[PDB]
């Protein structure tokens, strides 16, 4: 978890 | 000898899409070279002061490893508990390897995030230890390959898709999708029909030692967890080396 969820989630 | 399908072409023309919007400063890099001054890591064990300027780099580049796969279909189509395992996995193999992709070795300096120059030593003491001389090796080695951006690409998701990895989930689909780039890797190179005698079986060998890289720079992560001030350990960083 944490973070790379957020690096693998974030269209942009 | 054997080449490529129209349909494994457009599989690279990925790949390459893929590793060149995530590789720093593209190949307009040795003019953001910036040398690390001489002073940093010298007459000593460890050195902060360079474990440091290191790590306060390292959180970037991991992301564009993370960019970099999320721009691989083959990838996306898999769990995002594995999509993990595997960035975990190959982070460091396929960091270092575009590391040592950048060697110069009139200099004898690898270049790191495309802004950092550093030297076998520097890398050394900085905390990687006995991996640096293997980092650098690596480099010197490949000087002879002149890996385009294609091969360097391809032989990051033959990385990135390593099946044996633990807890995965999709193993199956995964080392199809490896055997889906090698395959395709392996074609572009004769296409490429680099001079370089008995060849694809050598570039293999490359894939284990940065392999072997990876493999230990986990140990010496413990080490670094010991010796240095978990003050300095970035959180993805340890998001992802840490257990
Ligand atoms: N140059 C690459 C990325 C890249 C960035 C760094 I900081 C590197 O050094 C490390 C890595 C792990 C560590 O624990 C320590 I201490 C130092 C390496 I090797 C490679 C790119 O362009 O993506």
């Amino acid at each position: 978890h944490k973070i790379l969820h957020r690096l693998l989630q974030d269209s942009s | 000898k054997p080449e490529p399908t129209d349909e494994e072409w457009e599989l690279i023309k990925t790949v390459t899409e893929a590793h060149v919007a995530t590789n720093a400063q593209g190949s307009h890099w040795k003019q953001k070279r910036k040398f690390l001054p001489e002073d940093i890591g010298q007459a000593p064990k460890v050195d902060l002061e360079a474990f440091s300027h290191f790590t306060k780099i390292i959180t970037p580049a991991i992301t564009r490893v993370v960019d970099f796969a999320k721009k691989l279909p083959m990838f996306c189509e898999l769990p995002c508990e594995d999509q993990i395992i595997l960035l975990k996995g190959c982070c460091m193999e396929i960091m270092s390897l575009r590391a040592a992709v950048r060697y110069d070795p009139e200099s004898e300096t690898l270049t790191l995030n495309g802004e950092m120059a550093v030297t076998r030593g520097q890398l050394k003491n900085g905390g990687l230890g006995v991996v640096s001389d293997a980092i650098f090796d690596l480099g010197m080695s490949l000087s002879s390959f002149n890996l385009d951006d294609t091969e360097v690409a391809l032989l990051q998701a033959v990385l990135l898709m390593s099946s044996d990895r633990p807890g995965l989930a999709c193993v199956e689909r995964i080392e199809k999708y490896q055997d889906s780039f090698l395959l395709a890797f392996e074609h572009y190179i004769n296409y490429r029909k680099h001079h370089v005698t008995h060849f694809w079986p050598k570039l293999l060998m490359k894939v284990t030692d940065l392999r072997m890289i990876g493999a230990c720079h986990a140990s010496r992560f413990l080490h670094m967890k010991v010796e240095c001030p978990t003050e300095l350990f970035p959180p993805l960083f340890l998001e992802v080396f840490e257990d």
